[PDB]
């Protein structure tokens, strides 16, 4: 069911990243790949029930 | 003058409270690098102190 | 006034130079000061040792581009590499014992026997502190695990040992990184060489004979600023080749550290 | 140093009189203006008269 | 052949914190460091005006309110490299050629 | 449409030119003589004033 | 590189505020940035403070921090000096452990002694000064053995079973001094260390020679001793021995095993920083050859 969630969301795991890349997450590190063309600049949003 | 216009937002321990408090989030772990625009509003120590 | 000792000396030299005679068949490309010297442990008595340039290791390296290997194949066809492939290629996944880093050149004399100075510690530079010679890593061999430039990156020379095919074709990895703790540098090496760490188990699954060894070896070479990092261009014997330059590179030759 | 503190106590008495005197001036302004408040009917009354 | 042209030097007009009009807000005064052991927690007996009143509400009996302030240092530092060649040629004079 | 209303908060970053007007002789500042230090390298000599 | 580091303060010093820092002269001070004028907010281990209350993560983040010896309290600045390789400078004791001449020393994260002297010795609006311990090498690594045995022990156990060994494991003893150790338990960094640990245990189990692994049993009937009686109990689970093999194979079967003996012990190994020479009679200062 979790694979169906990642598929329906469209956000597939990048092989759970490198294990050292997970080790750097506790210090904080970028996860998003940079978008290619970005004429509109930085994007942001948030969500609340 | 409503006691809580957004019961699932203003309440302590609501879904947005645990979702956005830095304390309730770090108890589950998170990447510090990502910005959380709503999180600045729900914090206790940022506000109560 | 009297006893003006300051006038007597022209300049001090912190660098620990050494003069090594070299065969004329290896002087090519080596004539540029920025190149590693690496003694080889030949099994023959005459001679038991044989200096080789780091570029000579790339004719057999796997990770280097094959188009560069087509160029290097036309370069070293002389008394040197014809014996080097006869010896170091014969070695069964053993290089850190066969090889021994010996710093980089300061100057290269010509002649039929090309003696050359080579510092084993400190900055390498032209005499009278004039021109500042720079180290030259081969283009494809250079890499960084972190694409971000650091404030100050030490350089290391890992020697990967693949165990896939019956004939091992070890890779060579110069790399700069701001990391300075070997206990963490092996940890970042753990997840990146997953095919190589799998390969060390992959020999035991097939051939109990002949012991598998290192997935790599790490040793200090020296520090360099991110602004000192460069990727320029080099020419010798008309065969042009771009290279990853390093400017003010102090030499600090640490001992090899074997590990899996 | 004690003789310097003599001059310090003298200046303390000087400001104790000066600031009380200027406060007496502000009190005379505040009191006379307070009398003007009681003395002055609202304009719409005076216009009706 | 081919033409060449020389010293198109980058002229740099000088500036000063003192010549600037922004210093009018400043009360800058160069002064030797005392190695003060932090004496920068200055006190201030700031005199406070008051007013007499005929109202029965009390007026303050205490002239001049206390004020504590601090001297928040913000040091700056500028590296500038000099090549060892430029130094070794600077003091020495080989007197071999022009 | 489900039962979820949304407060989609979103911060924005704007470039801003500004101006400021301190009074004359506002903050006071004092400075000392520069203290040069001679950092040493065999190939060059940086100087941190 | 730089030979020295400087710092700037916010909240102003008093008599005690500068006296506690003059007490810390010639003592270890980690920095993470090595800029010529670091801010005090970046100074110390306190920047890595963690509400999750970890420890091993503080150690791994400590692994990359540069060490810098303290010197000269000019006032309103730390004036750190950057140690040079291969020489010596005096170093004050910090960690509550007795020192002896010639022992190796290493950096370890602090932990409360038990009674807890709780001497922060410096504080501001919230920021503090947490100086990592300088401890003798066997003590520096045995705690890593405790955290590693704590990691392997956690698997497949009831909570009373999980904490049963902990009453002995977290109460380490050394030179009369005793220490209780709060632990991350599971902080991923212990897990990634466990992965290379068991991977080393596998090859060490597999690279062993047929006679080398049998050597204890070959000695078992050969001799009788209480250490061997303690040796005997571990190996058995509930007399014959064989011998073959050509001599040349052992030079290979043993050689690669030495690399695993490093790779297995590397994770409990820590880089040395100090080597004491002239111990002070008062048990405070101690000059040490070699630095970071």
């Amino acid at each position: 069911v979790d694979r169906w969630i990642r598929h329906a969301a469209g956000v597939e795991r990048p092989q759970l990243l490198d294990t050292e890349t997970i080790s750097m997450l506790t210090f904080g590190s970028m996860s998003e790949r940079n978008a290619a063309a970005t004429v509109h600049g930085q994007k942001a949003a948030c969500e609340l029930i | 003058f409503a006691a809580t216009h957004n019961p699932w937002a203003s309440q302590a321990g609501c879904l947005s409270d645990v979702l956005y408090n830095t304390r309730h989030r770090e108890r589950l772990g998170y990447n510090s690098k990502f910005y959380s625009p709503c999180a600045q509003y729900f914090n206790t120590e940022e506000i109560i102190a | 006034n009297t006893i003006s000792v300051r006038y007597l000396y022209h300049a001090d030299h912190q660098a620990l130079t050494a003069r090594f005679f070299v065969p004329e068949g290896l002087v090519e490309f080596e004539a540029q000061p920025g190149a590693l010297l690496i003694r080889m442990e030949t099994g023959c008595d005459s001679p038991r040792h044989l200096y080789i340039s780091l570029y000579l290791l790339g004719i057999r390296a796997s990770n280097v581009s094959a188009s560069t290997r087509c160029l290097l194949e036309s370069v070293y066809t002389a008394s040197a590499a014809r014996a080097a492939l006869q010896w170091l290629d014969l070695g069964p996944h053993l290089l850190h014992r066969r090889l021994e880093t010996l710093g980089c050149v300061k100057t290269v004399s010509l002649g039929i026997t090309s003696l050359l100075t080579c510092v084993m510690r400190g900055y390498l530079y032209n005499t009278l502190k004039t021109e500042v010679f720079a180290l030259m890593i081969p283009k494809d061999m250079y890499l960084t695990w972190e694409e971000t430039r650091g404030r100050l990156q030490y350089v290391y020379l890992i020697i990967v040992y693949d165990y896939d095919g019956p004939e091992t074709r070890p890779g060579i990895y110069v790399l700069t990184s701001s990391i300075a703790h070997w206990q963490t540098l092996v940890d970042v090496a753990r997840g990146k060489f997953a095919r190589e760490r799998c390969s060390f188990v992959n020999r035991r699954i097939t051939r109990p004979r002949q012991i598998p060894l290192c997935t790599g070896v790490i040793q200090k070479l020296g520090w360099c600023l991110a602004d000192d990092i460069h990727t320029s261009f080099l020419v010798h014997k008309e065969l042009k080749l771009s290279v990853v330059r390093l400017d003010n590179f102090s030499v600090e030759l640490g001992d090899f550290r074997e590990f899996v | 140093l004690d003789k310097i503190l003599n001059v310090e106590a003298m200046h303390t008495v000087l400001r104790a009189l000066k600031n009380t005197a200027d406060a007496m001036e502000r009190g005379l302004i505040h009191s006379f203006l307070q009398t003007l408040l009681r003395k002055a009917p609202p304009y719409f009354v005076v216009q009706t008269l | 052949f081919e033409a060449i042209f020389g010293t198109f030097c980058n002229r740099l007009e000088w500036v000063y914190f003192l010549t600037s009009g922004l210093a009018a807000a400043a009360h800058a005064i160069k002064f030797h460091d005392l190695n003060k052991l932090t004496t920068g927690k200055m006190l201030f007996h700031v005199q406070v005006p008051r007013v007499a009143s005929g109202a029965g509400l009390p007026t303050s009996r205490q002239t001049t309110i206390m004020v504590t302030k601090y001297s928040e240092k913000s040091p700056i530092t500028i590296p500038f490299e000099l090549s060892a060649a430029c130094l070794t040629y600077l003091r020495e004079t080989f007197e071999g050629t022009i | 449409h489900p039962g979820f209303a949304l407060t989609a908060v979103r911060t924005d970053t704007f470039e801003v030119d500004m101006l400021l007007y301190s009074g004359k002789s506002c903050t006071s500042v004092i400075i000392n003589n520069p203290i040069v230090t001679k950092e040493e390298r065999d190939i060059s000599t940086t100087y941190h004033v | 590189m730089e030979a020295n580091i400087f710092c700037t303060f916010d909240h102003k010093l008093s008599i005690a505020d500068v006296g506690k820092l003059t007490k810390l002269v010639a003592a270890v001070v980690p920095i993470p940035q090595r800029l010529h004028l670091i801010k005090h907010y970046q100074l110390g281990l306190h920047q890595f403070v963690d509400h999750t209350r970890g420890y091993v993560r503080l150690r791994g983040l400590l692994r990359n921090m540069t060490l810098t010896l303290m010197r000269r309290v000019e006032g309103n600045q730390i004036l750190l000096h950057v140690p040079t390789h291969g020489l010596l400078y005096t170093v004050l004791n910090t960690g509550p452990v007795t020192w002896e001449k010639g022992d190796a020393l290493c950096v370890l994260p602090p932990l409360f002694h038990g009674p807890l002297a709780r001497e922060n010795l410096l504080t501001l609006g919230q920021w503090e000064l947490v100086l990592p311990w300088i401890v003798p090498m066997p003590l520096a690594l045995e705690i890593n053995q405790r955290l590693l045995i704590m990691g392997l022990f956690s698997l497949d156990r009831s909570y009373e079973e999980v904490k049963a060994a902990v009453q002995q494991l977290q109460t380490i003893t050394f030179r009369d001094a005793t220490f209780t150790i709060p632990d991350p338990v599971i902080d991923q960094h212990l897990l990634i260390d466990m992965k290379t640990a068991c991977l080393s245990m596998s090859m060490v189990a597999n690279l062993a020679s047929e006679l080398t692994m049998t050597y204890v049993r070959k000695l078992a009937l050969e001799d009788s001793s209480m250490l061997l009686v303690k040796c005997q109990e571990l190996l058995m689970r509930l007399p014959a021995r064989p011998q073959h093999v050509s001599p040349d194979d052992e030079i290979a079967r043993l050689s690669a095993l030495f690399v695993m003996l490093r790779q297995l012990d590397d994770l409990i190994r820590e880089q040395v920083v100090f080597t004491v020479c002239d111990v002070s009679p008062d048990n405070k200062s101690a000059t040490c050859i070699f630095k970071g």
